[PDB]
């Protein structure tokens, strides 16, 4: 409340704290006018942070993942360095059978 | 416009998706006329959506502007109407937008739907031109994919989930309501008249059921009392809109200056003439009060206040 | 003997498709089936999978999504009527009580 703070500003806050009630019972409320392409945003934060309660209640909120999800927003979420570290990089350097670059996008097709 | 429309086929017909809430709802539709006769209604939710005749009919009104209901009152309204709607074989007859009673409506069948099995036969009667989004619905015997996402700032509204089935009306004009009224009054009426599958000789059921409200809604109170087969209803106290003047005013029977409430033209209106042509005939309404009075529960209250 | 049984239950797999592939006469006589080969050379149904049409397989989905829903639904059923998860929740309900 003494942020001064819009909605996607406070639904950041709730995101960085990991408190998913806060959110539920002050954030989302009747008319809080959320502009355009904000959900969305939030959305592709809490997929990257790994806040599979924030993923619920956005999709319980209205987002629907058919929309969201294109081919660029995929390609970020495969080269993110938020969330517990993972084993992609050195089964990419091994299908590329080394010679790997560093800071090297990882595509689609290295994907398949 | 002097009532000039162009009569055409149906355009838009067949299911919807409802993308957005982590629910996997379909929900049947069709678009029909402002003045369609109601055995062509009757036959098509009987023939073509698979529905038996049912044993009880639920008649919802309320307010049409969005409200709240305080916790511990929405609970006891929600799942007593789920209860008395899935015990028996039930048309929950609604408005079908997603505003007022409707939205209440949606979440309790919402509650539901995750704790029960079993679906819960709502039919959602909505005028064809508030829907938000015309478009996406203009697809014709297919199923057609519809978001749920609300815009502030389109000065229309989405329909509800959570509903089984649909039945837009439309009389030309768009983004106004006064094209469904009429054609849910006859369709209560027409079945109203059906014979049960017991032999006696008695039609369904009706009862219609009041949260808030406003000037209307005690009009359409005083059409359901006066009807050739009288019809009972069943208010709430603790709404606050015209539903608690019902409520007041079934108290102290037979202080006429308390008119002055100010819900709509404050003083000197004409709400009064048909509140006391209601109240001569108090013996269909019945008020259910949270702890106050008897009937705690509101599946208790709507199955006594019908027989 | 349980190990067995499970191991030859997943082997009969590897039995049925490895008739599938071998040609029709046996090996005494297999010389003229390998002849054929070999005029075939200079030239599934059924057996591992079935092709349905579109319909079908709206309807084989919408089975499956609700044999995946009542699955969940069952399951969260069977795990709330426990008597470890009656116990703890008798036993909060029990303390809020008492400090009310």
């Amino acid at each position: 409340k003494g942020a001064n703070a819009s909605a996607p500003d406070q639904l950041s806050l709730a995101l960085a704290w990991n408190r998913v009630d806060i959110a539920r019972s002050q954030i989302f409320i009747y008319g809080q006018q959320w502009p355009v392409g904000s959900l969305e945003q939030a959305m592709l934060d809490a997929l990257v942070l790994d806040r599979v309660d924030f993923v619920k209640l956005l999709i319980e909120n209205g987002v629907s993942m058919h929309r969201f999800l294109t081919i660029s927003r995929l390609e970020e979420l495969y080269n993110t360095r938020h969330g517990p570290s993972n084993t992609l990089y050195h089964l990419v350097r091994d299908v590329k059978k080394g010679n790997l670059p560093p800071d090297y996008r990882i595509s689609l097709i290295d994907i398949g | 416009i002097s009532k000039h429309t162009q009569l055409s086929p149906t355009d838009a017909f067949g299911t919807i998706e409802f993308q957005g809430g982590g629910h996997s709802n379909k929900a049947m539709y069709v678009r029909v006329s402002f003045d369609t006769k109601p055995d062509l209604l009757l036959h098509l939710m009987t023939k073509e959506w698979q529905l038996e005749l049912p044993k009880l009919l639920i008649s919802v009104h309320g307010g049409l502007q969005n409200f709240e209901l305080q916790p511990k009152l929405k609970q006891v309204f929600g799942k007593g109407l789920i209860k008395a709607a899935m015990t028996t074989g039930a048309w929950i007859f609604t408005g079908g937008v997603n505003t007022g009673v409707i939205r209440h409506v949606g979440d309790a069948l919402k509650d539901h739907a995750s704790k029960s099995r079993g679906k819960i036969c709502t039919i959602g009667i909505a005028p064809w031109g508030i829907v938000e989004n015309q478009e996406d619905l203009i697809g014709r015997d297919v199923v057609r994919p519809y978001q749920t996402m609300s815009n502030p700032m389109s000065k229309l509204t989405v329909l509800n989930s959570m509903h089984s089935h649909f039945i837009l009306a439309d009389n030309g004009t768009t983004g106004k309501y006064g094209a469904e009224v009429k054609l849910r009054r006859q369709l209560e009426k027409h079945i109203s008249l059906q014979k049960i599958n017991t032999r006696i000789g008695q039609g369904v059921p009706v009862v219609a059921l009041i949260v808030e409200g406003g000037p209307n809604v005690i009009s359409i109170v005083l059409e359901y009392l006066r009807d050739t087969p009288p019809v009972p209803v069943v208010v709430c106290d603790g709404s606050g809109r015209a539903s608690d003047i019902l409520a007041f005013g079934h108290k102290y029977s037979e202080v006429t200056i308390q008119k002055t409430f100010t819900y709509t033209r404050t003083q000197a209106q004409h709400l009064f003439i048909i509140l006391m042509e209601c109240m001569k005939k108090k013996e269909l309404i019945t008020v259910f009060r949270m702890g106050s009075e008897g009937h705690q529960d509101i599946d208790l209250a709507i199955l006594t206040a019908l027989l | 003997k349980s190990i067995s049984n499970q191991v030859w239950k997943f082997q009969r797999y590897q039995l049925i498709m490895t008739f599938h592939e071998r040609p029709v006469l046996p090996p005494p006589l297999i010389i003229f089936s390998h002849m054929t080969m070999i005029f075939q050379h200079v030239c599934r149904d059924y057996g591992l999978k079935l092709f349905i049409t579109d319909d079908e397989l709206k309807k084989v989905h919408d089975f499956e999504e609700q044999c995946i829903e009542e699955y969940f639904r069952e399951k969260d059923d069977r795990f709330n009527s426990s008597n470890d998860e009656r116990i703890r929740v008798t036993s909060e309900r029990v303390e809020n009580m008492s400090m009310r």
